[PDB]
């Protein structure tokens, strides 16, 4: 969902990317440095917006 | 004969291949047709494509 012209919870309740972007969207895994065995709740996310 | 709120589904965070062609997904809640029909399935997934 992050991409320019494309739509989604994130995409549309998150952060908007507009349909003429010039740049780079890098992205990697984090399993062994953000999640925890009782689950991190650190990280919030909205899916109800006006 | 009745009346489609197209915002149940495409807001239902339970799909996964909500796309639509010739239709903004997110217009069919001001549009008006004269019909539609739906096609029921059951397929595999690398067959979703």
């Amino acid at each position: 969902q992050i991409a320019p012209g494309q739509t989604g919870k994130i995409a549309d309740y998150n952060y908007k990317l507009p349909d003429d972007f010039t740049g780079c969207v890098i992205a990697w895994n984090s399993n062994n440095l953000d999640s925890k065995v009782g689950g991190n709740y650190n990280y919030l996310y909205r899916l109800f917006r006006k | 004969n009745c009346v489609a709120d197209y915002s149940v589904l495409y807001n239902s965070a339970s799909f996964s291949t909500f796309k639509c062609y010739g239709v903004s997904p997110t217009k069919l809640n001001d549009l008006c047709f004269t019909n539609v029909y739906a096609d029921s399935f059951v397929i595999r997934g690398d067959e979703v494509r």
